[PDB]
């Protein structure tokens, strides 16, 4: 009955990148789901899953916390069977989702005196990513005919791609800190009560 | 607005340091291009003094500048094209009367 | 082509990706046993400049497409080529150029 560890994964200091998004599994924990639907600090609290405040005293075997940044307009395609650049190639949620995703603006924490570029996301991919799936890898994506050989050119592109986050931006191209908790279920006594 | 290059088709041997000159004058921002022949040009040296995402031959990047005598002092192994230079100031966003290593 | 000494000129690349706040879209000709001479540059919100040629180049990020265009191609005859500038330091993306290849002659 030991408080599930929410000061590591919403307090992280290095939020990683969303086409290498951060995963982590929360088991054999009490999880108290009372200090974070209410703390009126996340500007995007949407469960698709179960109804966010009655999950409290609901039971999962596995809590799976995936934690990234992306743009203010990009986190309407954090949901079940949507589209973009970040549903797509970065992080693409089953259409059978059972879970929340949590996002709050990070203009603070993320935004630097000329533009934070240490945030990626993966802007080039041969096919849309499977649900779930990870694509830390940089080979070079090819636009054209001609092969790439591995050497960066044109037709042959980076993969990724720099947010450039400031502290004067729109609402829109500002940070937001985004977790979301997939819940799942298993033939496995439950772990993560409440 | 010229990019005047002295060596006009340095070469002695393969295996050695060829110094090219860059005499332009300018503010910063001068790029260094390498074009084989019957190829594409491509990037060597943006802001005068990095490299691109490249130059594994001799990586022997040189940029050593900005008093406006400019530099690239280079080895030579298998790696024998013509070298380009191009100014940065946005009207006239030239280039230079590049040289062969030949 | 073989276009006409007077008929238009018209060339496109494909370029994917964006115009995120830095990137060049240059195009560079190559007159046939000379040195290399530049042909105008879109940067990334929307400032084009050329040389004194009358060019009427655009690009557009959406369908993808670079495009060269000019009024009159009396005898130039040259190689023209596509290229990507990022003149703006990206943090892990270094800026950097690449170009592709294209012929045009005259009569
Ligand atoms: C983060 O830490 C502060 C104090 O250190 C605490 O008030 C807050 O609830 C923590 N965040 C979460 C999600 O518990």
């Amino acid at each position: 009955t030991n408080l599930c560890p929410f000061g590591e994964v919403f307090n992280a200091t290095r939020f990683a990148s969303v086409y290498a998004w951060n995963r982590k599994r929360i088991s054999n924990c009490v999880a108290d789901y009372s200090v974070l639907y209410n703390s009126a600090s996340f500007s995007t609290f949407k469960c698709y899953g179960v109804s966010p405040t009655k999950l409290n005293d609901l039971c999962f075997t596995n809590v799976y916390a995936d934690s990234f940044v992306i743009r203010g307009d990009e986190v309407r395609q954090i949901a079940p069977g949507q589209t973009g650049k970040i549903a797509d190639y970065n992080y693409k949620l089953p259409d059978d989702f059972t879970g929340c995703v949590i996002a709050w603006n990070s203009n603070n924490l993320d935004s630097k005196v000329g533009g934070n570029y240490n945030y990626l996301y993966r802007l080039f991919r041969k096919s849309n990513l499977k649900p779930f799936e990870r694509d830390i890898s940089t080979e070079i994506y090819q636009a054209g005919s001609t092969p790439c050989n591995g050497v960066e050119g044109f037709n042959c592109y980076f993969p990724l791609q720099s947010y450039g986050f400031q502290p004067t931006n729109g609402v829109g191209y500002q940070p937001y800190r985004v977790v979301v908790l997939s819940f799942e279920l298993l033939h496995a006594p439950a772990t993560v009560c409440g | 607005i010229v990019l005047t290059q002295s060596p006009a088709t340095l070469s002695l041997s393969p295996g050695e340091r060829a110094t090219l000159s860059c005499r332009a004058s300018v503010s910063s921002y001068l790029a260094w291009y390498q074009q084989k022949p019957g190829q594409a040009p491509r990037l060597l040296i943006y802001d005068a003094s990095n490299r691109a995402t490249g130059i594994p031959a001799r990586f022997s990047g040189s940029g050593s500048g900005t008093d406006f005598t400019l530099t690239i002092s280079s080895l030579e192994p298998e790696d024998f094209a013509v070298y380009y230079c191009q100014q940065r100031s946005n009207w006239p966003l030239t280039f230079g009367g590049g040289t062969k290593v030949e | 082509g073989l276009l006409k000494p007077s008929e238009t000129l018209s060339l496109t690349c494909a370029v994917y990706g964006g115009s995120f706040s830095g990137y060049y879209w240059s195009w560079i000709r190559q007159p046939p046993g000379k040195g290399l001479e530049w042909i105008g540059e879109v940067n990334h919100s929307g400032s084009t400049n050329y040389n004194p040629s009358l060019k009427s180049r655009v690009t557009i990020s959406v369908d993808t497409s670079k495009n060269q265009l000019s009024l009159k191609l009396n005898s130039d005859t040259a190689v023209y080529y596509c290229a990507r500038g990022n003149t703006m330091v990206r943090g892990v993306i270094i800026p950097f150029e690449y170009w592709d290849k294209g012929t045009l002659v005259t009569v």
